[PDB]
């Protein structure tokens, strides 16, 4: 019922505002840093959560389709988003906007110099094709909504999600016509474009098994909301 | 989910 | 050419291979993982332009895809058993007999859950073999480029010869493509259990499939 | 990665 640009002007406003986290004053430390990284995580994932509800048809989800793919697709959500707020800076992970660290800074925290090396790679697939606006807001949509596998054979479930995945497609697909490419540039583009979403898959499987570990070793403590998305 | 549960009420 | 390619994809398709407890059963797909390595090995020299990319891409590649390709061919050897996993000819498993090995049940429903998305695609011949080309030449987190953007257009070609409308190709490619994040996830997730099961000496792992899993 | 190496010469 909505049209491909009122879909992609609607993500726009829908967008979460910045977060407000800075480097603490003294130098990072393991926990520190994991610290930093877990409170930004926290506070992004209220705003995450508003932000979902303004996605048309997602309220109209049962509470159980919601709260499932929210917990399958928050830390995908996350690192797309930092993948686009690092998306100009070379070997630079733009956290917040007081939280800019460097690809070297991962040797703080055992493990996540990996994952690092990941997050930024795989924007710098996003920079080399030139990742525009629009086409991230697209990308981040299809990230919440095809998170959780639900065969079409909850059935009204996946049926609703393959109605509200096929709206952004038809968005996503809007927006790389309105670049004015050619038609196999089109296909390449989409193609291109969604294969991304594997690595950003792959990313967040990795952070989530770094996370899960950093809370057995005891290095950061987890609390509230992050918790309950990491349960 | 207590706190997921109200923010998306 | 797309018409050329699909058909030299066809011709590089590896050979079947021939292969309870907990230990009997990882041993069965560990030892069936070894052998269909060395195969993929073979498959991907017979993609057109693979064996002119340079050694440390050739490896870089096959490093990073080789469970997520495992698990491709897995799903569609199985995409039209459901609640069956057609590991093998002679290596058939049911999805409660995932309960044999610990922490396995979980993926064996994801790799059945996204079989089962391929199967209501009703995904085709000629698409199964440009997908699984595209895993392993996209996989790594010029000739390169050159040659994934050969099989893509081949993709697309497929998919326009089904005589669909045009919203309803970008659709199809779309749900496709889509569909591989579940597959890395599947592979990400099978990586995780097979280190721990490495770990806690309950399957052995040799030679090609240890060297893969460093 | 000596066996990959190999069975890729
Ligand atoms: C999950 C980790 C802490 C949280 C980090 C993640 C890497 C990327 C992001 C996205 C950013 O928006 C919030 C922090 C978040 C979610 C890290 C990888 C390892 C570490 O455990
Ligand atoms: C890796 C595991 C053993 C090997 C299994 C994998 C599931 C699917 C496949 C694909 C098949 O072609 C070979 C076995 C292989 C690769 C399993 C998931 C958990 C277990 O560790």
């Amino acid at each position: 019922a909505l049209s491909p640009e009122q879909l992609v002007l609607t993500l726009l406003e829908a967008e979460p505002p910045h977060v407000l986290i800075s480097r603490p004053s003294a130098p990072f430390t393991e926990a520190s840093m994991m610290m930093s990284l877990t409170k930004l995580a926290d506070k992004e994932l209220v705003h995450m959560i508003s932000w979902a509800k303004k996605i048309p048809g997602f309220v109209e989800l049962s509470l159980f389709d919601q709260v499932r793919l929210l917990e399958s697709c928050w830390m995908e959500v996350l690192m797309m988003g930092l993948m686009w707020r690092s998306i100009d800076h070379p070997g630079k992970l733009i956290f917040a906007p007081d939280l800019v660290l460097d690809r070297d800074e991962g040797k703080c925290v055992e493990g996540i110099l990996e994952i690092f090396d990941m997050l930024l790679a795989t924007t710098s697939r996003f920079r080399e094709l030139k990742l525009q606006h629009k086409e991230y807001l697209c990308v981040k949509a299809m990230i919440l909504l095809n998170s959780s596998m639900y065969p079409l054979v909850d059935a009204d479930s996946s049926r609703k999600l393959a109605h509200l995945l096929n709206a952004v497609t038809d968005a996503l697909v809007w927006v790389i016509a309105k670049s004015g490419i050619s038609s196999q540039q089109q296909s390449m583009r989409l193609a291109n474009l969604l294969m991304l979403l594997s690595h950003v898959r792959h990313a967040s499987n990795k952070g989530m098994e770094h996370l899960l570990n950093m809370k057995c070793k005891n290095v950061v403590p987890v609390y509230d909301l992050l918790l309950e998305m990491l349960n | 989910h207590k706190i997921l549960h109200r923010l998306l009420q």
